[PDB]
């Protein structure tokens, strides 16, 4: 039994060792408690005006659309503290665990950003924090791996399967599973089992919210389109929720090409994958003809997932939501064009989702549309990345 | 069939519980490990619990990630596995065979499609480790269809409304994870078999003690492997020397 | 002749070759006329809000002033886009520029911050950006130093002197006075010749009176003190200017003291230097006995620099500010304490005004004090220095 | 005294130009910048235009910034510089002698007290480079106090105003950075000389040719200097070659 729907249409549930549930049930009471609660809401609305710096802007792009009929704004999760918007949610759930009496923290990360996140979380809120990162994601998203540190959180570097985001995930799932009796699990995406989805998604919603007051400040109606990269779900659920009944309004989520569908080298399992158990929840996921999980690539950490969050298997059955992918080289072009000409340095995982906005405008310069890109990161953490592509590249 | 039931009315007719070792199929290697499983036989083993390798094992320690991991160096599929379980129940049509499997193996061709595979080899009971009760209708329905035991853990924190979920959903034997040995013999629950940190003689004989139906041994038998991969011939006597030792504690 | 005073008390001026007088009086010509100028001020105010992202927050530190009478907040600049209050000036400096007329910018930059944000206002706006850096300085801030490249603006290592601050700036005003035609010289602080340190306060007091309006908001009264960083002093104008009548409040500067004053190695001239005619400008500096300029040194490039602007300098000459200093072992623990107990990163540059504000709480513990620190910018720069030093310290 | 008026009045009666090379003095040892500036002297130097070796000069290019770290690797101090003037000026008498001074170097010890040590070794006139005339008051005060001629700089950019300010303020000669020429004529100014990129026979030429006074050798003498340094004796006879060449173009 639960409080919440667990699943979106057939994708979700609880798929956890038995000894996991009461953890998550009771996660899930304290949840639907603090959302109920005006003192928690109050003081949830106060860290992330006062603290991590909401609301963010809307940028306007003057030159990457000119001599087009596209006009396309930026929503600036990139000037949240911490440098992504994972902030959002990490305080969320950082009040949630104080107010369950939990004391230590767990977490996994890819990108870092989570990481980071959660080690500013737990050092305001006073909360012990270990987090699990693959041994790659260690070396390309190397200045997050210091700023964890220096916060005072515990830096695992996990080296089994692909030594990426999916094998600390494997790792943070398998340490709550023996200590989640004083630890909070403070999952960084929009999937594993419920209510993680569900609590993600409300805790990133402000991003949507925010994003339509402006837009319709700004023009007086709603985006043509609002488009997200797609990791595990938790930015773009979050740009999308407050739009999902506003039908006219397109959701398109970018998944990884990494180096081409067709190569079987890429992190996009909701359109090119297929329907699994794993993570504690029913979603798409790339995996071989056996059914063991196959390991993704991206050239960003933070989308290098093989799998996705279920509301957006869901929204893209029915049809509300469209879901495409976006290459390494793509997403690339699209972080130097965004430097070059707006003098934004967007985080990699960001750059897909700009990267197609950039098609939309390009295949099809007269028609009139207003995008909207969750700008979902900075890319500081991804120069020294960018540096070596382009300079093996000789560029 | 009807394995689990003889089995439980012969060793409680014997005065003796349960040892159900656990051992990954194909670790190290598909004929060396029916040679291994053959010879968990031999010592007395009452139930076998066998695991398939899986690609993520998110509940499950070291010793058996890196027991998957050999099995996978081995090429072991779970396809070469079900060839492994058939060849077993053909050798020893009487022990009860116990899949430990994650639910992407079970799901990932078809939930009925994989327990008609088991009733096809000759498998008496799965637990699936990474569904609850709460999302157990489609697998304990297939599992039930094709005359497969559907296995629950009974976890060291379970509430009431579990106890009498896995009482009534579970059949077999109950997976414990003083007062919950009680309230499943309350409600017509399967044998309960303690499977916490089982890898001595001595914590065998206290499970006996308190009242289960046996013990299972859910890894060490794996770090016995692990400990004697260059050394095969001395891994299954010194395998024999720990599995004898283990029933020899079960009475 | 000029439109405005070029002094503040004896400091300030103009001493620069006579060929570059057009360029400086052209430039208050046009200063005067854009303040004055509505559509000029909606677009500075535009870009600050929807580009760089202001109002910046103002965050009560809980944690660190516990078992204290502190109550210390930070006016969080680091939540800027580009990563410090660079950015606020360069954006009014670029809408003058055009309004010149030119197309080209020429910048020194010593933590690297200023280089960006010339970098990333001439890519916004359509200029063509060249930017002189310490060689030493390349290497200590080299997260900036990519930055600046992908944005399409040239970095040029300066060799000549102590290879810091100082020394971009020498190269800097050499290559304005043959290129002045064309290209603006966007002076990153406020120092040099007239307009610079008055058109520099202007365009930063925006901190100063934000913060005024946030802590009246929360605290219903003003400051006891604001605590700023000073290393020529824009930051710390751009916090003390609006607070400069309401003399009530403290105004505290804080120079770096480097090893040591005694070790003569700091950057603390207003204090511990005397006053000559440097950099187009009357005011203190570190100079021998022969008045050749010395070296200066800090930990933080940002603080590098052998002298000061001319307002502070006055500012300290009748008494309304005082000025102090801080060391790199000071600065260190502040930058630690902030990391480990607020969960923000602070630049090295911004730790010396938080490291003199723990003193001001930690000495008098029990002294009612309502503290305002500019934190100038944030760490990222930083963390690869703070990581060598740390490390070779066994920490 | 009278160095400057009676210069001119004998170039003007010869029907020649004025030749004033720039030499930064201790470039590159004291010894040998003695040596430099009688050998400039010797092949018909009118004047000379001397630089003081500053840490940071800020509107000079790199072959005069090399010049000065040359001196500082001699160890070359301003006070070292006027123990040289006054032992030029006691060789010298009817030369004029120039410097050309950064502000600090002039500001440090006391505006006062440095033109009055000006006065005492003989000096004529200084440039403050990083003083243009709005700044000027106390400078050129303190030189017309101690019979020093303030120069100021006419730059291309030149408007009216600054046209008058530098013929009223400026004494012994105007240092011009064919419309300008006319307009410092016009007001009473000391007489040009240009300063803009000669270091050949053929741009003196020119500039006597435009109606200036003279002409100004503001680098590439130093250039000499960089180009000889472990030459010494070859740097004397080559840096003689120039300037002869140079004064031989000057009428
Ligand atoms: C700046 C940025 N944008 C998008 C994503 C993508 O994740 P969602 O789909 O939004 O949940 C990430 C990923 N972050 C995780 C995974 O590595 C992490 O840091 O640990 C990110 O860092
Ligand atoms: C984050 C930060 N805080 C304070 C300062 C100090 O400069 P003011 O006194 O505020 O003008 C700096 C310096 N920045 C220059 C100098 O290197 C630069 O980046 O180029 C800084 O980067
Ligand atoms: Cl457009
Ligand atoms: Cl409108
Ligand atoms: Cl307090
Ligand atoms: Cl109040
Ligand atoms: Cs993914
Ligand atoms: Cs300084």
């Amino acid at each position: 039994t639960t409080l919440l729907n667990p699943y979106f249409g057939e994708f979700g549930g609880m798929y956890v060792p038995q000894i996991l549930m009461p953890a998550l049930n009771q996660l899930e009471e304290a949840f639907v408690s603090a959302q109920k609660d005006p003192e928690f809401q109050a003081q949830f609305a106060d860290l992330l005006k006062n603290y991590a710096g909401r609301p963010t802007a809307l940028t306007k792009c003057q030159n990457i659309t000119a001599g087009t009929r596209t006009t396309l704004y930026l929503k600036r999760e990139d000037l949240l503290h911490g440098g992504a918007h994972k902030t959002n949610q990490v305080l969320g759930q950082a009040l949630l665990a104080k107010r369950m009496g939990k004391s230590e923290i767990i977490a996994e990360t890819g990108a870092g950003q989570h990481g980071v996140a959660s080690a500013l979380a737990s050092a305001l809120l006073g909360l012990k924090c270990r987090i699990y990162m693959g041994a790659k994601d260690v070396e390309r998203q190397s200045p997050n791996v210091f700023r964890m540190r220096l916060m005072g959180a515990e830096v695992i570097p996990v080296h089994s399967g692909s030594a990426t985001l999916k094998d600390a995930c494997n790792e943070a799932l398998r340490d709550w599973s023996g200590s989640y009796e004083t630890a909070h699990y403070m999952l960084g995406t929009a999937a594993g089992p419920h209510p993680y989805p569900t609590i993600v998604r409300e805790f990133q919603r402000m991003i949507g919210e925010e994003t339509k007051a402006q837009i319709l400040d700004k023009e007086g109606r709603l985006p043509d389109a609002v488009i997200a990269c797609v990791g595990g779900g938790s930015n773009a659920i979050g740009m999308f929720a407050d739009f999902i009944n506003d039908t006219s309004v397109g959701l398109i989520g970018v998944e990884p090409g990494g180096h081409g569908i067709e190569t079987g080298e890429h992190g996009a399992p909701l359109k090119h994958g297929r329907v699994g158990i794993y993570f504690g929840m029913k979603a798409p996921m790339m995996q071989t003809a056996d059914g063991q999980i196959e390991e993704s690539y991206s050239i960003s950490a933070g989308l290098d997932f093989p799998s996705v969050g279920p509301q957006h298997a869901y929204l893209n059955s029915i049809g509300r939501a469209d879901y495409v992918s976006i290459t390494d080289d793509e997403a690339l072009e699209a972080f130097k064009t965004l430097c070059r000409h707006e003098g934004i340095i967007p985080a990699l995982e960001s750059s897909h989702a700009l990267a197609h906005a950039l098609k939309m405008m390009r295949e099809q310069p007269e028609k009139e549309q207003l995008l909207v890109v969750n700008l979902s990161g900075r890319g500081d953490k991804d120069i020294f990345t960018v540096h070596d592509i382009l300079k093996a590249r000789g560029e | 069939m009807e394995r689990y039931e003889n089995l439980f009315a012969q060793l409680n007719d014997r005065r003796e519980g349960a040892f159900v070792p656990f051992v990954t199929l194909g670790d190290p290697g598909i004929e060396q490990s029916l040679k291994i499983i053959d010879t968990l036989i031999d010592a007395g083993a009452d139930a076998l619990e066998l695991g398939v390798p899986f690609s993520d094992p998110l509940a499950d320690g070291p010793t058996i990630q890196n027991a998957n991991l050999r099995a996978f160096a081995a090429g072991v599929t779970p396809a070469q596995c079900f060839e492994m379980l058939a060849l077993i129940r053909e050798k020893h049509p009487t022990i009860p065979i116990g899949l430990l499997m994650y639910a992407n193996l079970v799901f990932n061709n078809g939930i009925d499609a994989f327990y008609a595979r088991c009733e096809q080899v000759g498998v008496d009971s799965v637990l699936v480790a990474d569904v609850p009760v709460e999302e157990s209708a489609p697998f304990r329905q297939a599992a039930l269809r094709h005359n497969i035991a559907p296995i629950f853990i009974c976890p060291p924190n379970a509430d009431d409304d579990l106890l009498r979920q896995v009482a009534s959903y579970g059949r077999g034997y109950t997976y414990l994870l003083h007062h919950l040995i009680e309230k499943l013999k309350e409600y017509h629950a399967a044998p309960a078999l303690q499977g916490f940190g089982i890898s001595s003689p001595e914590q065998v004989s206290a499970a006996v003690r308190a009242g289960a139906a046996g013990a299972i041994s859910g890894s060490a038998i794996v770090k016995i492997i692990e400990k004697n991969l260059a050394s095969p011939k001395q891994m299954l006597a010194e395998l024999r020397s720990f599995v004898s030792a283990m029933k020899a504690a079960s009475r």
